[PDB]
C-alpha cells in the first residue's frame, strides 16, 4: 500500500499578512514541497514529475497557481464577512491524497482542519461540515457546493489526476521506493537496557531483547523517529534486575540484512 | 487550542567519542505551527542547523526535525532548545548521552 499525501498549511495572521506551505509525501518518503515564497512547486526527487510530460506538469502546476491565490482571496473575504465574530489569527490545514492499494485499487480523501481539528471534507460529488464543526461554516460551505467548475475539477483530482500521477510516481521513483538500507545497533543504559537501532530503511523492523532464543516479555518499543537521510530509529528498553544482565543480547532482524540478523550482547 | 511541543534528541549513529556524527532534535505534537528551535553545543546557540519543511501528522499536529553535525566528548553537553507559544519559558531538552 503507499498512499500519497499533498499537506497545505496555511496561516493568516491578520487582514495584511498570511501565508500557504505545502508537502507531498509518498508512503515516508518526502516528493515537493511548495513554499508560500516560491512561485512553483519544488520537486525534491529527481522523479517528482512521475510521468508528466514538461507541458502537462505545467498546466498541473497552473491549476495549483490559480487555486493558492484563489484560496487566500477567499478564506480574507470569508473573515471580513464574518468579522468581528471570527477573530484572526486563523490556522487552516488542508490533507488530500489518494491510497493505492493491492492490485490497482484505490481511494482518495481531502480533509480540511480550522485551529488545528477536522471540520470540512470532500466527498463523493460535494463538500460537507463533520458532525460536531461549529456552525457558520454550514452557509460558506453551500455557498462554495454551488461553484459546479470548482466541484468538477476536484472530483476530477481526487477520481482521476490522483491515482494516475501516483502510478507515474512509483514507476519513476521505483529505485529510491524500494531502497534497502542496514540497521546499526548499539546499546546503553534494578535497571532499564536501552538497544538503540538506526539507519534502516524501510520501516518495517523487529527488535527484541533475547536471552538465547527466549524473547524477553518485558520489552517495550519506542516510537519510530526520523533521521535527516530518509532512514528510521528506534529503540527498545527492557527493564532487569540489577546483576541479571549478563546473558541478554538486543536481536535485530530487517528486510536490509538477508537473514543474517543483527545480535549485539550486553556486557561483550 | 493550543498543544505544547515534545523534544526528542537523538544520534544518527552509534556516540563514540572524538568521531564525528550526526545529532537529531525531533519536535512533534505542536500547534500552531510557528515555532523557534535552537541546537545547543554546551549551552550556546549552534550556528548551522538545518531544518526539514515543517510538516503535520494524522492527528493534525506539527511536526519537523533539526539536525546538525557534531562530535561527542566527555567534556561536552548538547542541547535542543524550543520557543512556542504554549510554554511561557523556553524548554531545552539535553541530548542523554546514549539515544
Ligand atoms: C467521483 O467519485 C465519487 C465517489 O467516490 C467517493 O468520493 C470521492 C470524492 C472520493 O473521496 C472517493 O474515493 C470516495 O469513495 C462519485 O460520487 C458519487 O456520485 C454519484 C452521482 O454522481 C452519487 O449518486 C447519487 O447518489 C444519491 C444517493 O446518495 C446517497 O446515498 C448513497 C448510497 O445509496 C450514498 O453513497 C451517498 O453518500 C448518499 O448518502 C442519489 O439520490 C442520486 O440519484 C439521483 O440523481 C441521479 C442523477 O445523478 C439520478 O439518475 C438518480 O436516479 C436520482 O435522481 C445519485 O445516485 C453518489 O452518491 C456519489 N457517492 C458518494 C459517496 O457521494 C463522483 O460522482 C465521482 N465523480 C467523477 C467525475 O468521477
Ligand atoms: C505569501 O505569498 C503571498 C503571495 O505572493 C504574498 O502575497 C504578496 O505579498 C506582497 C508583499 O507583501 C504584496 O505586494 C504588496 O502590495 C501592496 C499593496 O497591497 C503594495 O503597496 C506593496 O508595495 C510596497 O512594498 C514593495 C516590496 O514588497 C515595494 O517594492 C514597493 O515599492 C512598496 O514599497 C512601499 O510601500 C511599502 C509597504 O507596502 C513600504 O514598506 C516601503 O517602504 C515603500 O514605501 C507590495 O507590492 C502582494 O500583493 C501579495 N500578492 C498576493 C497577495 O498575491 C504574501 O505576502 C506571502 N506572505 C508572507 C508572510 O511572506
Ligand atoms: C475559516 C475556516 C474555513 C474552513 C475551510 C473551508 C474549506 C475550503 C476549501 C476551499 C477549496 C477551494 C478554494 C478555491 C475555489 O473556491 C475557487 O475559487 C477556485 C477557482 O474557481 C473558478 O475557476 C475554476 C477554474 O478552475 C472553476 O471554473 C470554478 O468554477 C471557478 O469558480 N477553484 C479552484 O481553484 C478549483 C481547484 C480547487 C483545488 C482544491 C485543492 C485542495 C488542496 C490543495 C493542496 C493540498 C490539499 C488539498
Ligand atoms: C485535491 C487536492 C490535492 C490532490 C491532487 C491530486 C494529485 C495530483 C498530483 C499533484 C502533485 C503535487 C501537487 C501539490 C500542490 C499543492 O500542494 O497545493
Ligand atoms: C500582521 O501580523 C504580522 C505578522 O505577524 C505582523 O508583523 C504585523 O503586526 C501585522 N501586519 C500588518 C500590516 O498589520
Amino acid at each position: 500500500n503507499y498512499t500519497f499525501r499533498c499537506l497545505q498549511m496555511s496561516s493568516f495572521a491578520n487582514r495584511s499578512w498570511s501565508r500557504t506551505d505545502s508537502v507531498v509525501w509518498l508512503g515516508d518518503l518526502q516528493t515537493h514541497r511548495w513554499s508560500n515564497d516560491s512561485a512553483t512547486i519544488s520537486f525534491t526527487k529527481p522523479w517528482s514529475q512521475g510521468k508528466l510530460s514538461n507541458q502537462q506538469w505545467e498546466k498541473l502546476q497552473h491549476m495549483f497557481q490559480v487555486y493558492r491565490v484563489s484560496f487566500t482571496r477567499d478564506i480574507q473575504e470569508l473573515v471580513k464577512m464574518m468579522s468581528p465574530k471570527e477573530d484572526y489569527p486563523i490556522e487552516i490545514q488542508l490533507s488530500a491524497g489518494c491510497e493505492m492499494y493491492p492490485g490497482n485499487a484505490s481511494e482518495s480523501f481531502l480533509h480540511v482542519a480550522f485551529q488545528g481539528k477536522y471540520v470540512v471534507r470532500f466527498w463523493g460529488t460535494s463538500w460537507q461540515t463533520v458532525p460536531g464543526a461549529p456552525s457558520w461554516l454550514d452557509l460558506p460551505i453551500k455557498v462554495l457546493n454551488a461553484d459546479q467548475g470548482t466541484s468538477a475539477t476536484v472530483q476530477m483530482l481526487l477520481n482521476d489526476t490522483c491515482p494516475l500521477f501516483v502510478r507515474g510516481l512509483l514507476e519513476a521513483g521505483k529505485s529510491d521506493l524500494e531502497k534497502q538500507e542496514k540497521p546499526v545497533a548499539w546499546l546503553s543504559s534494578h535497571r532499564q537496557l536501552v538497544c538503540h537501532v538506526s539507519g534502516f530503511y524501510p520501516k518495517p523492523v523487529w527488535v527484541m531483547w533475547m536471552r538465547g532464543d527466549q524473547e524477553q516479555q518485558g520489552t517495550h518499543r519506542g516510537d519510530f523517529l526520523p533521521n535527516a537521510d530518509e532512514t528510521w530509529y528506534l529503540q527498545a528498553t527492557l527493564d532487569v534486575e540489577a546483576g541479571e544482565e549478563a546473558g541478554l543480547a538486543c536481536r535485530v532482524k530487517h528486510s536490509s540484512l538477508g537473514g543474517q540478523d543483527i545480535i549485539l550482547y550486553w556486557g561483550s | 487550542i493550543q498543544k505544547t511541543p515534545q523534544i526528542q534528541v537523538y544520534s544518527r549513529h552509534p556516540p563514540e567519542n572524538g568521531k564525528p556524527n550526526i545529532l537529531n532534535c525531533y519536535v512533534t505534537q505542536f500547534h500552531p505551527p510557528h515555532i523557534e528551535i535552537q541546537m545547543l553545543k554546551n549551552g550556546k546557540k549552534i550556528p548551522k542547523v538545518e531544518m526539514s519543511d515543517m510538516s503535520f501528522s494524522k492527528d493534525w499536529s506539527f511536526y519537523i526535525l533539526a539536525h546538525t553535525e557534531f562530535t561527542p566528548t566527555e567534556t561536552d553537553t548538547y542541547a535542543c532548545r524550543v520557543k512556542h507559544a504554549s510554554m511561557a519559558e523556553p524548554k531545552t531538552v539535553y541530548w542523554d548521552r546514549d539515544m
